[PDB]
C-alpha cells in the first residue's frame, strides 16, 4: 500500500527514520539480514542514503553492513572490478573511519569469494584502502600533483604481511583506476 | 603542500574540512574517496587529508606523507575521559620517522562547550611542553563556527 513509498522517502530523508517507520508498520523485519536485503535491492532509495546508513558506527548498522556485503558476489573478479561492483551499490562516505569499516568488511568477502589471491584478509583490506586513496589522489581535483605508478607501488611496500605485493598486480590496479575513476553511483 | 590531519574519532576533523571547503572560491566536482580539502593562498596552499585512524593502514599514510612538512592533530577539548588516549596517539604520530620534520598544529576543538578544557589545560594534558625537537602550536577552535581555523593555518603558513 501507500506506506511503503512513504517509508522509502523517509529513508532518503533520514535513513534511521525510514527503517524505524518500515519496521513499526510491519513492512520490514527488524533483522540485519532483512534490512540488508532491502538496501541491496535499493528500490526507490538514494545511494547516498544507503551509504550513510551502512556507515554508521552503531551495532545494528555494522551488522547490516556485514549482511549487505554477504549479498555481493565477488568470485572471478579482480580487486578493482569487485570494488567497482561494491561501490556501485551505495555511495561511499568520505569519512575515513567509515571507509575503513567498509573496506575491512569488503575485504573479508572478497577473500572468501577468491581464495588464495591474498594471503590474509588484512592484506586485502589495506590494499583496498590504498586503492581508495589512489582514486582520491588521481581524481579529486583538490589534489594537484598526481601519483605516478612508481609512487603508488612504493606506497604499498610492506603490506603483504610484512613483505611486498607483486608489481604486476599493483600496476594492473593503478592502470584501471587511472583510466576509469570509481563512478559516482546513479540511483 | 600535502598535510595529514589526525585525531581521535569525534574530534571534529570532518567538520573542519567542511568549513575549509566553504571558504574556498574554487568549487569541486564530487569524487569517490577520502575527504580532502585544499586551502589556496597567494604564496602557499595546504591540501589537508582525513585518512588516518587504524593501525593497519598507518604504513599507507606514512608512505604517502613521507617527508611532509606539517601535521594537524585535532582534539575534542570537552572529552576529559579520552584526553590521555589523545596524548598517547599524538606521541605515536610524533615518533614516526616519516613525520620527523613536520611542524605540529594542534586544533583544541569544541571550545564552545561549557565544560571544555582551556588551551593551557590541553597543553598540559597533551604533554606539549615535553616536545624537544618539534615546532608546535596550539590553536583553540570551534569547528562548527569556523573560529580559530584560519588562525591556525596562518601559523602553519608562518612556519612553512
Ligand atoms: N559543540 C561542538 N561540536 C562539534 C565541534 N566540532 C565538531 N563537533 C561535532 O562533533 C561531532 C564529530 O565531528 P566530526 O567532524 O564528524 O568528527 P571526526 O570523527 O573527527 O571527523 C559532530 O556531531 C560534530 O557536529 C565543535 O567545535 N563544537
Ligand atoms: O561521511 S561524509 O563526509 O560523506
Amino acid at each position: 500500500n501507500r506506506k511503503m513509498a512513504m517509508g522509502r522517502k523517509k529513508f532518503n530523508m533520514d535513513p534511521k527514520k525510514g527503517i524505524q517507520f518500515l519496521v513499526e508498520n510491519e513492512l520490514l523485519q527488524n533483522t540485519p539480514e532483512e534490512i540488508a536485503r532491502f538496501l541491496y535491492k535499493g528500490e526507490g532509495l538514494n545511494k547516498t542514503a544507503i551509504g550513510d546508513y551502512l556507515g554508521e558506527r552503531e551495532e545494528l548498522n555494522l551488522a547490516v553492513l556485514h549482511a549487505f556485503v554477504d549479498l555481493h558476489e565477488f568470485t572471478d573478479l579482480n580487486l578493482v572490478q569487485a570494488l567497482r561492483q561494491f561501490l556501485w551499490s551505495f555511495r561511499l562516505p568520505g569519512k575515513a573511519q567509515k571507509i575503513d569499516r567498509m573496506m575491512e568488511a569488503f575485504a573479508q568477502r572478497y577473500c572468501l569469494c577468491n581464495p588464495g589471491v591474498f594471503q590474509s584478509t588484512d592484506t586485502c583490506y589495506v590494499l583496498s584502502y590504498s586503492v581508495i586513496m589512489l582514486n582520491t589522489d588521481l581524481h579529486n581535483p583538490n589534489v594537484r600533483d598526481k601519483m605516478g605508478l612508481e609512487r603508488f607501488v612504493a606506497m604499498n611496500r610492506g603490506i603483504n604481511e610484512g613483505g611486498d605485493l607483486p608489481e604486476e598486480l599493483l600496476r594492473n590496479l593503478y592502470d584501471s583506476i587511472r583510466n576509469e575513476p570509481f563512478k559516482i553511483p546513479e540511483d | 603542500m600535502r598535510i595529514l590531519m589526525v585525531g581521535l574519532d569525534a574530534a571534529g576533523k570532518t567538520t573542519i574540512l567542511y568549513k575549509l571547503k566553504l571558504g574556498e572560491i574554487v568549487t569541486t566536482i564530487p569524487t569517490i574517496g577520502f575527504n580532502v580539502e585544499t586551502v589556496e593562498y597567494k604564496n602557499i596552499s595546504f591540501t589537508v587529508w582525513d585518512v588516518g585512524g587504524q593501525d593497519k593502514i598507518r604504513p599507507l599514510w606514512r608512505h604517502y606523507f613521507q617527508n611532509t612538512q606539517g601535521l594537524i592533530f585535532v582534539v575534542d577539548s570537552n572529552d576529559r575521559e579520552r584526553v590521555n588516549e589523545a596524548r598517547e596517539e599524538l606521541m605515536r604520530m610524533l615518533a614516526e620517522d616519516e613525520l620527523r620534520d613536520a611542524v605540529l598544529l594542534v586544533f583544541a576543538n569544541k571550545q564552545d562547550l561549557p565544560n571544555a578544557m582551556n588551551a593551557a589545560e590541553i597543553t598540559d594534558k597533551l604533554g606539549l611542553h615535553s616536545l624537544r625537537h618539534r615546532n608546535w602550536y596550539i590553536q583553540a577552535t570551534c569547528a562548527t563556527s569556523g573560529d580559530g581555523l584560519y588562525e591556525g593555518l596562518d601559523w602553519l603558513s608562518n612556519q612553512l
